[PDB]
């Protein structure tokens, strides 16, 4: 109860109003401010406790700020918009050495989320199933984050169906993006952990806290 | 550790 | 239509009847030709082009060995059942090297299948919507992968609900583990190829096949 | 190549 998906729109729009690599970690790390405050708007998040707060931001970061600059690049034709409103597009990235990750965003996420015109609310639903991971280790009561994750998709599960009645399996179509979200999400990782260890590519302070241990 | 991360949640 | 939970549920019946690394990969090979002929009783699997049908299997057959194992390991206490019947507990696991990932694979699929009673029919299912993976690079039609796929969770989504009434949010929680197996099948073949690299561990002739290129 | 896989599902 009290898992309303207006709350979780708001959410959405309360947050978001030379190389390329570069200019790609320099909008994570602005992101990742927004997102703790996007976390701080779905409701129940912020009575968990403190350090399931930290779990699940840590453990989600990545894969929540894939799915949301990939929902942004819809009107993109080959590429995708970054925070800092600076676009890049799919030769750029390939002449970084990145193209093959790039390609399987714009396959697998963005150019799915165009066709099936994922929209706002289904879109937030999604990120905060992902923030909701009761699969993320150290957690002091996984049972409570299950819980909450399972009255978003029910929220979603309601709002979609109603909102699309030509489409029974829309849900469940969601849902099963978010394999591909957890596969690019976690080659986008190990792409970041190289960058830090070779010592080129700038990155900040917050895009480096994320990439300490554990 | 993770500073940053525990000072945005906490304001 | 004619993708029937009956069809799927034959298929699942229909094909399962000192180093503890050598022992799981002996049964991983095993797996493989049982698992050809499991996707052959998957209706509308065998209709596809034959290099369709060798793109989905090389695709998925890590997740759906690790599946089908996870869920013969119900009755286990800290271990699994292989398909050579026999046993492999937790520090037996650990004393190979491979205690982190058995460890993800009883915490977040074992385990999980045991507490929410997942039945034969919804591990077909689940089975079947990996198998039909549209995202597999190759495919010559992508869209018919789709079709199939939506065909089988909405025949899923039917079974749940009426079988299980009490529980609305049972067919969500379902299709919420597969990011777990996406997950803990790329490691799994992380360590697999590994292995092969440093030459120890006996690799049989069809596992060996699956690490091949691409 | 995929020696083994094609003639499983061949057959
Ligand atoms: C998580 C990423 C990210 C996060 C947020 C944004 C944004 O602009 O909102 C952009 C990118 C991200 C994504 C990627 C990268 C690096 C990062 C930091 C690299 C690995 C540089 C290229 C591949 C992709 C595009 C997936
Ligand atoms: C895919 C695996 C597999 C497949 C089928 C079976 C089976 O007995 O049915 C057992 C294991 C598998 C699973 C694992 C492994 C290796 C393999 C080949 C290693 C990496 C050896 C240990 C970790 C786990 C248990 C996940």
């Amino acid at each position: 109860e009290d898992m309303p998906v207006e709350r979780i729109l708001e959410a959405e729009l309360a947050v978001e109003p030379n190389d390329p690599v570069t200019n790609i970690c320099q909008a994570a790390d602005k992101q990742l401010f927004t997102l703790v405050e996007w976390a701080k708007r779905i409701p129940h998040f912020s009575e968990l406790p403190l350090d399931d707060q930290v779990i699940l931001l840590r453990a989600g970061w990545n894969e929540l700020l894939i799915a949301s600059f990939s929902h942004r690049s819809i009107a993109v034709k080959d590429g995708i918009l970054l925070a800092t409103g600076l676009h890049v597009h799919r030769n750029s990235a390939h002449s970084a050495g990145v193209g093959a990750i790039f390609d399987r965003v714009l396959t697998e996420l963005v150019s799915k989320m165009r066709d099936m015109q994922m929209d706002k609310t289904e879109l937030g639903c999604l990120r905060a199933i992902v923030l909701f991971n009761p699969d993320s280790k150290g957690l002091s009561n996984p049972a409570e984050v299950e819980a909450l994750r399972e009255k978003v998709y029910a929220s979603l599960e309601a709002y979609c169906k109603h909102k699309y009645p030509e489409q029974p399996g829309r849900f469940a179509k969601l849902l099963l993006r978010l394999p591909a979200l957890r596969s690019i999400g976690l080659k986008c990782l190990e792409h970041l952990f190289f960058f830090k260890l070779i010592g080129d590519t700038p990155i900040d302070t917050f895009l480096m806290e994320m990439l300490e241990a554990p | 550790k993770h500073k940053i991360l525990h000072r945005l949640l906490q304001d």
